[PDB]
RNA sequence: CCCGCAGAAGAAGCACCGGCUAACUCCGUGCCAGCAGCCGCGGUAAUACGGAGGGUGCAAGCGUUAAUCGGAAUUACUGGGCGUAAAGCGCACGCAGGCGGUUUGUUAAGUCAGAUGUGAAAUCCCCGGGCUCAACCUGGGAACUGCAUCUGAUACUGGCAA
RNA sequence: UAGCUAGUAGGUGGGGUAACGGCUCACCUAGGCGACGAUCCCUAGCUGGUCUGAGAGGAUGACCAGCCACACUGGAACUGA
């Protein structure tokens, strides 16, 4: 259900830092970014209209870790949802367990979060699971469990997280290691260069 | 039009027919595989295709293609056959399922073996 | 109070029996235009009292017969 | 032969739109100068004369904004081969809303936009916009 | 014969069982007159558990309503005073 | 700030003395996303140049149209020469639900809703004709109150 | 369901890459072998055949076949046409049927408003809750666009009378 | 598939059914249905529902539930509410 593949060939593949591979190293320097995709890399394609909404598409399920079934499930969600469409199909994808954890900064990478809750290491009020895609309420609170913590996995990960730029939909404390989720991220608050608008017109042919 | 007309008679449907008239609702059958011989295509192509004919369980006989290169299939051989065209000889209308009972899969296919009834490489 | 039906009658020589006609203004199902159908029934009465080719009165009853479960009520604009 | 006296005032106004003619005339009614009077207060017609004393003519008095006709596109729904009835919630909105449905409701013949405030609806005369 | 009895409903381990107004001759499942409330054999503390129409029982016994076992002691259960 | 995009290229022939002497025919739009579109059929012997002449067309023959804060007014029909086009209002539709040459001639309008739906002739030059004619012969409420009612208000309920 | 042991150890394949439709080269064969849903490829320089490499899509599933709907506004009630693309009967009379100028009164038959009964439960939708999340279950509401009865409205159609 | 029907349509009287009823017999009347499709042929369990469809519609009736019919085939009756 997961990739488990070289998860920085599909950043060369879209053109742009999914932050798949963020780490330590800020910088990636070691990419070949935007020249090779595959052996013929340094062409252009021509990237007809199907092109731009299916690249869209599948640039945002790269980041999160999302297979098509569970991305179109998402969808459906949040076209029945009130409101935009779009704004609620990114709150959804925001408001996984395995990417708030993440947004928290206790994993350096969204694979490493995912792991991460997975391997019961997440302890959400009082209650532990282990759901990746465990969609969390808002003024709710996540934190980490006695026996995952302080082992040199998330202390190295916390550290990475002050260059990042401080989400203002959740809180961490990092001392205590008790993160909260505030309420539902906004469109201005995450990322803001995705385009949602190709990411509906494509599951409406 | 003319509203009046309509309910002195309805819109008829257009009713439609299958391109495959073997047991309606039904994906496979199979037969006992006489005659197995070649025909030249159309005009627009030149080949030696490796058609047969089909005498099904539901007693019907009909020709169908033999996919890949190659077959081990005379006069007997009861094989499984599913629907699909040819669009290069005219009156065949369905598809030896290699791989099946009595058909084996095509020799050194690595690629689409999924189709043509080919395992995997062993290693 | 009781249902009572409208309707003109059909034929008269039945014999202590009528057939009446009821013509029901209903709009059709899929094309929405209002068709005037006809229910055609087997009605009761006396010997006599009504012609053929007039309106009636018709109430629900108890089946007389293997037809005409409908007996008549009253006679309003006769016939001419 | 002259089956439908609504649609008669619908084709002259239409023509009479095209045609870029001040005013037009036709034999008057009582339904006829009910729709009249609904196009009045609504902007699409400024007066109408109703003279006659055995034979009236619905003088209608077409307006123009601009070069370009003030009713854009005029129709009848309500015709006498098809009767169509619509209940209070059923009441379309002819061009989002900005565009009148002259609807012949039981207290008397107005839009579809009053009838709504009436809470209930009638028979759809046409669609004017 | 009427009869007050619990219909088995839920998933699989999970069961749910809906006090209904059924008769004797029909299955457990299948065609009742009207259902007056649920019961939560595998329940949690949350809010409820247990809820019956205690009115329309009251009405059905006076017509000859037979009360099974279990929901005779979850009229008992229920606590009519507290 | 014109946000240009060519729709289609089609290749044509004139079967001359010689022989076939082929010619390509572009399809471009512009549209600076506020409101006004503009289409220019353009055609030239090669591809670039066939495309450089429907630039220059598109931009001389733009016309307005008035937005409802990014969505059209009302429902309409923009019949033009076999292609019924219509779209609905669809407050907030959430991405262009359009065909072919039905998005581009629309997303330089600069909208990011409405549903469209192109019936009879597909063919790509008619439908952009169909399209502006769609969009210019639409009035808003702002304009609908000058001709008729002389009133805002009333006119929208 | 919870705790302890050991170690990444026990766990990834399937289809496609000429256009439709996301993805390219090379090698071998040469209208042969073969592909193909359609357009069509293969004639010794094949992105269409077979293989290799690379990539694309899906994922404990992936393709093919079979069946329904959609696209198909190619049965058009919504929502098509009949001069030349398929479509005015050769023409006329005329029964049933369909529609019908204008005014007044009456009826409420059609139409509309309200109320009542009913439209089983389960299913759809909405607001919540419980299974570690989801699938799943469940509470309430909405809905079930329908039918029957009663009380009214009298504008439009119909009946009656002038 | 343009005519079908002779206990067939109705009436009087008798019998019969938990109960009306040609349900069944005697007599009389010559009636009854059908172009808003009777009779005949082919096919089919019906519905809440399911899939698809923006909607209208279209196909469908596996599973859950309501009703019906069947219990090797044909026919018949007893017991029993």
């Amino acid at each position: 259900a997961r990739y488990l593949g070289p998860k920085l060939k599909l950043s060369r593949r879209e053109g742009t830092d999914l932050f798949l591979k963020s780490g330590v190293r800020a910088i990636d320097t070691k990419c070949k970014i935007e020249q090779a995709p595959g052996q013929h890399g340094a062409r252009k394609p021509r990237l007809s209209d199907y092109g731009v909404q299916l690249r869209e598409k599948q640039k945002v399920r790269r980041i999160y870790g999302v297979l098509e079934r569970q991305f179109r499930n998402y969808y459906k969600e949040a076209a029945r949802l009130k409101g935009n469409t779009g704004e609620n199909l990114l709150a959804l994808l925001e408001g996984r367990l395995d990417n708030v954890v993440y947004r928290m900064g206790f994993g350096a990478t969204r694979a490493e979060a995912r792991q991460l809750v997975s391997h019961k290491a997440i302890m959400v009020n009082g209650r532990v699971v282990n759901i990746a895609s465990y969609q969390v309420s808002p003024n709710d609170v996540v934190s980490i469990r006695e026996k995952a913590k302080k082992q040199s996995r998330v202390k190295a990960a916390l550290e990475l997280a002050e260059q990042r730029e401080k989400p203002t939909w959740l809180e961490v404390d990092a001392g205590k290691m008790e993160g909260t989720f505030k309420r539902k991220p906004e469109r201005s608050d995450l990322s803001a260069d995705i385009n949602e608008h190709l990411i509906v017109e494509l599951y409406s042919k | 039009a003319t509203v009046n007309q309509l309910v002195r008679k309805p819109r008829a449907r257009k009713v439609a027919k299958s391109n495959v008239p073997a047991l309606e609702a039904c994906p496979q059958k199979r037969g006992v595989c006489t005659r197995v011989y070649t025909t030249t295509p159309k005009k627009p192509n030149s080949a030696l295709r490796k058609v047969c004919r089909v005498r099904l369980t539901n007693g019907f006989e009909v020709t169908s293609y033999i996919g890949g290169e190659g077959h081990n299939l005379q006069e007997h051989s009861v094989i499984l056959i599913r629907g699909g065209r040819v669009k290069d000889l005219p009156g065949v209308r369905y598809h030896t399922v290699r791989g099946a009972l009595d058909c084996s899969g095509v020799k050194d296919r690595k690629q689409a073996r999924s189709k043509y009834g080919v395992k995997r490489p062993k290693a | 109070k009781i249902r009572t039906l409208q309707g003109r009658v059909v034929s008269d020589k039945m014999e202590k029996s009528i057939v009446v006609a009821i013509e029901r203004f209903v709009k059709h199902p899929i094309y929405g235009k209002f068709i005037k159908r006809t229910t055609k029934l087997h009605v009761h009465d006396e010997n006599n009292e009504c012609g053929i080719g007039d309106v009636v009165e018709i109430r629900e009853c108890r089946p007389l017969s293997k037809t005409k479960s409908w007996t008549l009520v009253r006679v309003v604009e006769k016939a001419v | 032969s002259m089956q439908d006296p609504i649609a008669d005032m619908l084709t002259r106004i239409r023509n009479g739109q095209a045609a870029n003619k001040a005013a037009v005339t036709m034999p008057s009614s009582k339904l006829k100068v009910a729709i009249a009077n609904v196009l009045k207060e609504e902007g699409f017609i400024e007066d109408f004369k109703v003279e006659g004393d055995t034979k009236p003519e619905l003088e209608l008095t077409l307006k123009y904004f601009q070069g370009k006709a003030v009713v854009e596109s005029i129709q009848r729904v309500s015709r006498p081969g098809l009767r169509i009835y619509k209940r209070k919630d059923e009441l379309p909105k002819v061009m989002a809303g900005l565009g009148i449905a002259v609807v012949s409701t039981s207290k008397g013949v107005m839009t579809d936009r009053a009838a709504r405030q009436a809470g209930l609806g009638g028979e759809i005369i046409c669609y004017v916009a | 014969m009427v009869t007050i009895r619990l219909a088995r409903h839920g998933a699989k381990k999970r069961p749910f069982y809906q006090v209904v107004v059924a008769d004797s001759r029909n299955a457990r499942n299948g065609r009742f007159i009207e259902r007056v409330g649920f019961f939560n054999p595998i329940a949690s503390e949350k809010e409820e558990g247990t809820r019956l129409d205690l009115d329309r029982i009251a009405h059905w016994v006076g017509q000859g309503a037979t009360i099974s076992d279990r929901v005779a002691a979850l009229i008992k259960e229920v606590n009519k005073a507290a | 700030e014109l946000q240009e995009k060519l729709i289609a290229v089609n290749r044509v022939s004139k079967t001359v003395k010689g022989g076939r002497i082929f010619s390509f025919t572009a399809l471009t739009v512009v549209g600076d996303g506020n409101g006004r579109v503009g289409f220019g059929y353009g055609k030239a012997r090669e591809v670039p140049a066939a495309i450089q002449k429907a630039m220059e067309k598109a931009r001389r023959n733009m016309i307005n149209v008035a937005l409802n804060n990014g969505t059209l007014q009302h429902p309409v029909k923009g019949v033009h020469t076999g292609s019924r086009v219509f779209m609905q209002p669809a407050s907030e539709g959430t991405g262009i639900i359009a065909g072919g040459a039905m998005r581009a001639v629309l997303e330089v309008a600069g909208v990011h809703n409405v549903l469209a739906k192109a019936y009879g002739s597909t063919n790509p030059i008619n439908v952009v004709r169909a399209t502006i004619d769609g969009l210019e012969n639409m009035n808003s409420p702002e304009m609908v109150a000058a001709k008729r009612g002389k009133s805002v208000e009333e006119i929208l309920g």
